[PDB]
């Protein structure tokens, strides 16, 4: 079925400028509207899409509507324009799910066998690269639960076209790219550690809250399973690198040598050629 | 009577269908439709763009149904701005996206219809990323030859859009049109996600991701070794010696500077043992 | 359990927790690999025999403050270094 | 009652425009292909992410996209001319034996041609090689044709039929290729059977040396 | 360069054979597959290499 | 029962946009009938036949639409 | 900025790019590129790489709409059709003549000597000739001392029929028989058989011959090629028809084919080795 999704800035957008449409108006609830997928092969990729009015009560936190009247002739409009546009689900801004989201989904899936709903963020905060995906199956559940109709998250990646990003990649002309191979990789690093231990703190912040508080999750067992997996070097005191010792610097050994190589004729092309060239011009003009 | 240059002022969002309903009909060329609100005369605003049905047979001025905008207006007065249609775009992919044949034919049609009725162009094959490309223009009557034919005060925002005059068949229809300035109204909050959706899902997808070892160093020496010789006779071939032959060439580039920047690879992916460990 | 690496595994362990006697500890750890609970090689010089991935197995409350002392052991040695990257290299960068 | 609305979705794929055929050179790198259309123009141009690994070939033919020029998938090949040589029927066997003479010559392309398809072994195990060609002059009496149409469907329901009138074509005459398809075509049926009738014609002598037509005669 | 380019990009630029010179700074212009052409002034180096 | 007669207005009315697809025929195109079938890489099916132009170009578009392949031979 | 302008020329054109044959180098900053349709086109050159890739005739790319001189081919991807194929094994036996030794001296000095050899040329400065010109037939001989070449040593062999580059189009045809004799000089050793080129030889003026006699300037053209193989390095030119009357004088001239090889008829002579040869 759908494994991964490709959100387009172009069709995300949509999400946001409708963000300015009923924003300007108000009032409570968020950006609604029907998501128009390009469904070439399993991965799954988004094109446009249309926008409709939708809200969402409080009190009455199970009440929801589409308007149907603009799904079916708008669509037969993108259809005439574009035969290979087609609406593979919907999606919202979140930025997180209430219960009544299930209900969104059944009553669409005469449009599609599975519809994938896309959280989006008008607002670009946190973590790291925006929105989500979700797609509708049912897993039922261990314990003996009633057939339980959860989203399962799927993994969401920003991904191109021809003759987009014209307009889109101009307007910030501030970028430098890239550049890759002396500054790219590095700041990466710096961030690695950053984004790859401040996730480590806060997740084994909640582990430890599990004992505490909020049990179940148990999970179970995925959290153990693959941290263990991590575990193939922990790496702890200090580091069991007995047997990569040698072959940590074995690993070093011609990257400096080839450093230390490279170093001595560059300056031999850049030290002679300079002096060359220089004293050529220097003393011959006076 | 009274005229003045006029200033477009285009939403990001409108931005969208311009370039991607034209991708949707190349190589061919398609028909749309402007939709925005007009201020005043020399100050006008696009707010939004929307895709018409592309025409296999060539376009004409009936390929724009109009069922399709009296059920499009009424599916915008549900959404949140219902905004009154202002004029007409048209892609023009197979060359320098001038004004054709039936676009002059569909002016005094759409000018009739709405009083501007900016006439817009765009490409996908001048550039990819780092240029506006597009087009625009505006009718000027040629009834007005009788009267002043050279509008418009405030005029080098059209004569630096006169600039670089792009070649001749393209300002060849200068006459009976003249084109229109083309500026962006901020949308900075949206733009501003625009570049960190762009790099943040181009940074290694985490950044942690991404962060042939002597081998690829001993195809790396090859081009640090046995590109040498082939770099290092040029001295010996600036020695002549001397001198009868033509003087003076500069061997020293490229090779230098992209073996310097390969040990920049090599040397900070090597810090990855150093960096990511410990 | 343990931490390890302290990977590789001297036959005498085995011959002590599961006490069973040198010529079995063949069929022991081999038949392991065919059920997928460890992948590692045995080394039959020394009789020592080597460990390579692992099996989790559930969870106790002790192996989760086990974790912290581990896990966490892992953020606050590398991130510590890791500001040392950041901080003599920022110039270099600019 | 529905299937009509289906075959209007059919149009709706219908308006998808045809792209060009090419054939492929060779490869410079992966990212650079030589491309050749049937006009005769060649193209060093991108691919595309759906095609797969046998899309590089050794220069077979393949679709050039209509903007990018990417190939999208390759098309063996099309011949209009086929289906008229496909027809071409005789009987016997019997009837082929029938024609009273002579009487060694229908013991001659009945081993010749009808027996190759049905016992190969015989003529490899000895070594001997069956005869790659054959001559039917005339007229001394009939059978001309007749000796070898009759054999010629009698092998299998294979046969191609050449006819002279093919290979004159036209001013600047493509029918060079079309001689090499018409018999790439007779290699689609096997064991394949050529004929030539009518040589006098298109087999013009370069004795006497006469005008480019007896060129392009031995061409 | 990409100045110069956008003055090339349309057509690119050709080369032509010029058959025959006259005094009214005519030139004709012939293309090998194409037919003759010829264009009014047209002129930039000295009318004597020409 | 009667529904037939609601999706032959339908049919005509759809019909009337061939129509002006079929205004007019306006080139010649050597025919070809192909059957082919490719495997992705879900399935697409479907029999698309390789057309001529007589302009010496050569085209692919799938099996016409309109009249089918029962007519004719290439 | 100026590496950002860097990746700026860089990005232009990227795809789509067409094909086109070079010319001649005019001045800087521009020089002239036939086009594959046959229309020379005179471009602005790319700003990078002015000199060492440019050389006098070579297949360079252009791009769609603006034809812009980028890079040429490494050379080369060749052409279409192919070679060798004559490797299959086995033909002939070269020990029938290996008893005289009389006969096979002389082969063996015009046969491998003239394959690879250096240093024996410039000591005694004679000049070895690439010319091979095979007349005679009946009967058949040649392509099995073709084949039989084969088991003596080991090369490239371009065959192709006097006919095979005959074409719709006239400007396709001067760069095929370009890119033939352009790798004969860039691999070694190369054997290039043509079989039967006095068809093309025939003279006809008429315009619908045109291209007929465009196909013979070509056979002049590859002629005017087959001298920029001299001197030494490389190509081998071995050539076959059954009727030489139809030839042109400076086709069997000297100074290009130098040697005229006459395959005798076969009278009584070979009457018994080639009754043996079939039994
Ligand atoms: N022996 C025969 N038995 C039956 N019918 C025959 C016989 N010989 C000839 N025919 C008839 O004569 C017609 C022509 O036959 P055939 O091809 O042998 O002669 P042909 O080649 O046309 O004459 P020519 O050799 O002068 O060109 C055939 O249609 C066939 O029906
Ligand atoms: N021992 C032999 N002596 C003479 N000819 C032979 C011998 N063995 C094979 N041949 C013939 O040589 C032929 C191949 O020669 P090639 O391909 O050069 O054409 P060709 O004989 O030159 O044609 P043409 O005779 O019309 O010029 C084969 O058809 C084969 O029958
Ligand atoms: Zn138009």
């Amino acid at each position: 079925a759908v494994q991964k999704v490709v959100v387009h800035p172009l069709v995300l957008l949509s999400v946001v400028d409708h963000f300015n449409r009923i924003g300007k108006v108000g009032n409570q609830k968020r950006v609604v509207g029907v998501l128009l997928g390009s469904w070439q092969k399993k991965v799954l990729d988004v094109s446009n899409s249309f926008a409709v009015p939708f809200d969402e009560d409080d009190k009455d936190d199970s009440v929801w509507f589409l308007d149907h009247d603009y799904l079916e002739n708008m669509y037969g409009m993108f259809k005439k324009v574009n035969a290979r546009e087609r609406i593979v689900g919907w999606y919202h801004t979140g930025p997180k799910l209430h219960k009544n989201d299930i209900a969104i989904n059944e009553l669409m899936k005469r449009y599609c066998p599975n519809s994938v709903l896309v959280i989006i963020d008008v607002k670009p905060k946190d973590l790291g690269l925006p929105t989500e995906a979700y797609i509708s199956v049912e897993e039922v559940h261990d314990d003996g639960t009633p057939t339980s109709k959860t989203f399962e998250h799927v993994t969401s990646e920003i991904g191109a076209e021809e003759a987009e990003e014209v307009g889109v990649e101009h307007l910030l002309r501030d970028i430098k790219d890239t550049t890759v191979g002396t500054l790219s990789q590095r700041i990466t690093n710096q961030v690695h550690g950053l984004k790859g231990l401040n996730s480590k703190l806060l997740d084994i912040r909640s582990y430890l809250e599990k004992v505490a508080t909020g049990k179940l999750p148990i999970n179970h067992q995925i959290i153990y399973q693959l941290q263990d997996v991590f575990n193939l070097l922990p790496d702890v005191s200090l580091q069991e690198f007995v047997k990569a010792f040698y072959l940590k610097t074995n690993d070093q050994m011609v990257v400096v040598y080839l450093a230390s190589l490279i170093r001595s004729v560059v300056a031999l092309h850049n030290l002679i050629n300079n002096k060359i060239a220089n004293r050529d011009a220097e003393k011959k003009e006076g | 009577a009274v005229d003045t240059a006029e200033q477009v002022y285009i939403s990001s969002l409108a931005l969208l269908k311009m370039l991607k309903h034209g991708r949707a009909g190349v190589p061919m060329e398609v028909m749309g439709l402007m939709l925005g609100e007009f201020v005043d005369d020399y100050t006008v605003r696009v707010i939004d763009v929307f895709a018409m049905p592309q025409s296999g047979t060539g376009v004409s001025v009936e390929a724009v149904d109009p069922v399709f905008q009296a059920k499009m207006l009424d599916m915008l007065k549900q959404t949140g701005r219902p905004e009154m249609v202002v004029g007409w775009y048209h892609s023009h992919p197979g060359f320098g996206c001038w004004l054709s044949g039936v676009d002059i034919n569909t002016q005094q049609s759409f000018e009739a219809l709405s009083e501007r009725a900016v006439a817009v162009v765009v490409d996908p094959i001048q550039s990819v990323k780092g240029k506006v490309v597009i087009d625009a223009f505006r009718l000027i009557n040629a009834n007005m030859m009788v009267l002043g034919h050279e509008p418009r005060q405030t005029t080098s925002n059209l004569g630096h859009l006169n600039k670089p005059s792009i070649q001749a068949l393209i300002h060849g229809l200068n006459r009976h049109y003249y084109s229109i300035t083309i500026n962006y109204r901020k949308n900075e909050l949206e733009q501003k996600m625009l570049l960190n959706l762009h790099k943040k899902s181009w940074m290694e997808g985490l950044t942690l991701q991404d962060y042939v070892v002597k081998e690829m160093l001993e195809l790396a020496k090859n081009y640090n070794k046995a590109v040498e010789e082939e770099d290092k006779m040029t001295p010996e071939q600036l020695a002549i010696k001397n001198v009868g032959k033509q003087d003076p060439k500069r061997h020293l580039e490229e090779h230098v500077d992209v073996l310097m920047t390969s040990n920049i690879v090599q040397c900070l992916a090597a810090m990855l043992d150093t960096v990511v460990f410990k | 359990t343990r931490p390890a690496n302290h990977r590789q595994l001297t036959f005498e362990e085995i011959a002590k927790s599961a006490k069973i006697t040198v010529n079995e500890v063949e069929l022991l750890v081999m038949k392991a690999l065919s059920v997928g609970l460890v992948k590692g090689s045995i080394d039959e010089v020394d009789k020592r025999v080597h460990m390579t991935w692992v099996q989790p197995r559930v969870l106790d409350l002790q192996q989760i403050k086990g974790m912290k002392d581990r896990l966490e052991f892992w953020c606050t040695d590398v991130k510590s270094m890791e500001m040392l990257v950041e901080h003599q290299a920022h110039d270099i960068l600019t | 009652t529905k299937q009509y609305e289906k075959s209007e979705n059919d149009l709706k794929a219908l308006q998808s425009v045809g792209q060009i055929v090419g054939e492929v050179l060779k490869q410079l790198t992966e990212e650079k292909f030589i491309v050749k259309a049937t006009n005769g123009p060649r193209y060093v141009v991108g691919c595309r992410r759906q095609l797969d690994k046998s899309k590089l070939k050794p220069g077979t033919r393949v679709a050039l996209d209509m903007t990018t020029l990417t190939i999208m998938r390759y098309l063996p090949r099309e011949v209009d001319p086929l289906v008229y040589n496909m027809s071409h029927e005789d009987p016997g066997n019997v009837s082929y034996s029938e024609i009273g003479g002579l009487s060694e010559q229908i013991r001659e392309l009945r081993e010749v041609i009808e027996l190759p398809l049905t016992n190969p072994e015989l003529f490899q195990r000895v070594g001997i090689i069956p005869p790659k060609g054959c001559l039917l002059y005339g007229p001394p009496g009939t059978g001309k044709t007749l000796l070898a149409r009759a054999v010629a469907s009698q092998l299998d329901c294979n046969f191609l039929k050449v006819v002279s009138s093919s290979i004159v074509d036209k001013y600047i005459g493509e029918s060079a290729r079309l001689i090499r398809e018409m018999f790439n075509y007779a290699r689609d049926h096997q064991p394949c059977i050529i004929f030539m009738d009518e040589i006098d014609a298109i087999g013009g002598r370069r004795f006497s040396e006469g005008t480019s037509a007896d060129r392009e005669i031995q061409r | 360069l990409r100045e110069e380019l956008q003055l090339l990009q349309e057509q690119g630029s050709y080369v032509g054979e010029v058959v025959r010179a006259m005094d009214k700074k005519k030139v004709l212009v012939k293309v090998h597959p194409e037919g003759k052409f010829v264009v009014d002034v047209d002129k930039n180096i000295d009318i004597n290499d020409v | 029962t009667h529904e037939l007669q609601a999706m032959k207005d339908k049919i005509k009315e759809n019909s009337e946009k061939i129509k002006v697809n079929k205004t007019l025929p306006y080139l010649v195109s050597n025919v070809i009938e192909l059957l082919d079938v490719d495997p992705n890489d879900s399935q697409r099916k479907g029999k698309c036949a390789v057309i001529k132009t007589s302009t010496r170009q050569t085209y692919f578009l799938p099996v016409i639409g309109l009249v089918d392949a029962e007519k004719l031979k290439p | 900025e100026f590496l950002h302008a860097q990746e700026e020329v860089k990005r232009i054109q990227s795809i789509p790019l067409v094909i086109g044959q070079f010319l001649e180098a005019v001045d800087q900053n521009t020089a002239i590129v036939g086009s594959t349709t046959g229309s020379n086109y005179y471009v602005r050159i790319l700003s990078t790489i002015d000199r060492e890739l440019l050389k006098p005739n070579a297949s360079v790319a252009l791009h769609k709409h603006s034809n812009a001189l980028v890079d040429v081919l490494p050379p080369e991807a060749d052409s279409s059709i192919m070679m060798l194929t004559s490797d299959q094994k086995p033909d002939v036996m070269y020990a029938d003549i290996g008893g005289m030794d009389i006969q096979k001296q002389e082969v063996r000095e015009a046969v491998e000597l003239p394959l690879t050899h250096f240093e024996l040329y410039k000591q005694i400065g004679i000049d070895p000739p690439r010319g091979v010109l095979m007349y005679g037939p009946p009967g058949c001989g040649k392509t099995m001392l073709a084949k039989a070449v084969a088991h003596h040593t080991t090369a490239a062999f371009i065959r192709v029929v006097g006919s095979e580059f005959v074409q719709k189009y006239l400007g396709e045809g001067p760069r095929m028989v370009r890119d033939v004799f352009r790798l004969a000089k860039e691999n070694a050793p190369a054997i290039i058989f043509i079989d039967e080129i006095d068809a093309i030889a025939t003279k006809r003026f008429d315009a619908q011959t045109g291209a007929d006699r465009e196909v013979q300037r070509i056979l002049l053209e590859l002629l005017n090629q087959m001298d920029g193989f001299d001197q030494n390095v490389n190509v081998k030119v071995i050539m076959a028809t059954n009727r030489a009357d139809t030839l042109d004088p400076a086709l069997l001239r000297p100074g290009r084919l130098d040697r005229k090889i006459e395959f005798p008829l076969p009278d009584r002579r070979q009457k018994r080795l080639i009754f043996s040869t079939i039994t």
